[PDB]
């Protein structure tokens, strides 16, 4: 019956990795060269970057990032002190593919090698705490193995779609996707509802628009909200 | 207005099969009471291999009495691998958790399409066709089960306890309290008697096992 | 145009 502790001003940091520009990733890496580069992407992160800054988050963009300046972002990340914070997320927009997201140098990145440098071992100050990851990617190329995140508690992994598929990207609108969970949480987190409720909501909408299905992934164990100014 | 905008439909009776497959046979009555408490008939195989489960799950995946009810549960209990079982074989590489999920999907098994699939999965260790699956992974240490006085799983005895009281909350509701109270088990214990729980899953409406 | 990531 217990819930997160949020009520910390700011609530944690909200790392942005936007990935756009995928020129590489066929200047530089043979078998995707016919990535397109993502737009949109832009309103995606206008968008969360708002969403987020209402829920009191601190605000941390990066974008165009190759997936060796994802690692040491991730890093200093880490090693920071988030004592003072009540959570932590981190957005990640980009290609992808089964398990794994694209760098825009045309590198890979397991999902799992990044939310796992997050453990209560590895990063004490948030050992307790909810770590939230949303990742707006392909995960394959099915249009109609990995687990994501460690087995220990105060995960949250937002997927954009379930492993193997893709999920679709409107260039004048943004991602499906992030667009229904911004969307979703600036209406609802005012009304109390908790983090979970409102993915299952945005299953619901983007799956009613090919046909894609988001998918979250977790080992919350406390209820989590977004209490809204 | 509430979120999410639909509720699964939990009408028929049963409201549908509760497979439980327990390779170990150290579960109690407990899980199996409180499904049939629920209104879901239940069926029970121990000791299975591999190929037994494979062949009991493909086998339930089709069976046409699905097209009555509105949901499928599955138990499944057996030592593992990360994201395997293994059944009573004595192997490293088991039957995947994703191919069980394959089985079940919305083109294979379509008589379950737009029916809420769930899996409680207890492990021990050393409409898009994907739609509408709930994945409950535990996993425990193989120590465990290594004890001269066995101890039948915390979390499916858990489970059960909060399903057979509070059998109209949310199924996910249900679960983080779940999840918290393994949490308050682990906080007491080293790690090789610990229970992790992870989930993933499709859900698109309001899923509580209950009749609506 | 709708396209997929």
């Amino acid at each position: 019956d217990k819930v997160y502790q949020m009520k910390s001003k700011p609530r944690g940091y909200c790392l942005i990795i936007n990935n756009h520009n995928f020129a590489k990733a066929r200047e530089k890496v043979p078998k995707l060269h016919s990535i397109r580069d993502r737009n949109g992407t832009h309103l995606d992160a206008g968008a969360l970057t708002t969403t987020f800054e209402e829920l009191h988050f601190e605000i941390k963009p990066h974008d165009d990032c190759t997936v060796e300046q994802i690692y040491e972002i991730l890093k200093i990340y880490q090693l920071m002190d988030h004592s003072n914070m009540d959570c932590f997320i981190c957005c990640i927009l980009s290609h992808g593919d089964k398990g794994i997201i694209y760098g825009t140098d045309g590198q890979e990145a397991p999902i799992y090698e990044l939310t796992s440098q997050f453990t209560g071992l590895k990063c004490p100050s948030l050992a307790g705490k909810p770590k939230v990851f949303f990742i707006q990617a392909c995960q394959g190329d099915n249009y109609q193995q990995t687990r994501y995140i460690p087995d220990e508690a105060d995960f949250l992994l937002g997927m954009a779609t379930v492993n193997n598929c893709v999920s679709y990207r409107n260039p004048a609108e943004g991602t499906w996707y992030i667009q229904s969970l911004c969307q979703s949480l600036r209406e609802r987190c005012p009304r109390g509802d908790d983090i979970l409720t409102i993915l299952t909501e945005v299953n619901y909408e983007v799956s009613n628009k090919g046909k894609q299905m988001p998918q979250p992934t977790f080992t919350l164990r406390k209820k989590l909200v977004f209490p809204s100014d | 207005q509430s979120i999410p905008e639909e509720r699964y439909k939990m009408k028929s009776k049963p409201l549908g099969i509760c497979l439980i497959i327990d390779c170990i046979g150290n579960e109690t009555e407990l899980l199996r009471d409180t499904f049939t408490s629920l209104g879901y008939e239940v069926q029970k195989f121990l000791h299975l291999s591999m190929h037994g489960i494979s062949q009991i799950l493909g086998q339930f995946a089709c069976m046409p009495e699905h097209r009555d009810y509105d949901s499928f549960v599955c138990v499944l209990v057996s030592r593992g691998g990360s994201q395997s079982v293994y059944g009573v074989d004595q192997t490293h590489s088991g039957l995947p958790l994703h191919h069980i999920r394959r089985m079940f999907m919305g083109d294979s098994c379509p008589y379950l399409a737009g029916k809420p699939k769930m899996f409680f999965i207890q492990n021990y260790v050393v409409v898009h066709r994907e739609a509408d699956f709930f994945w409950s992974l535990c996993t425990a240490d193989m120590s465990l089960l290594e004890q001269s006085h066995s101890s039948p799983s915390l979390y499916l005895q858990c489970l059960s306890q909060k399903l057979r009281q509070e059998r109209k909350r949310p199924l996910l509701d249900l679960h983080i309290e779940l999840n918290g109270y393994m949490y308050d088990w682990n906080s007491r214990v080293s790690a090789k008697e610990k229970y992790y729980v992870w989930l993933q899953h499709t859900l698109r409406k309001k899923l509580i096992l209950s009749y609506t | 145009a709708i396209e997929t990531d």
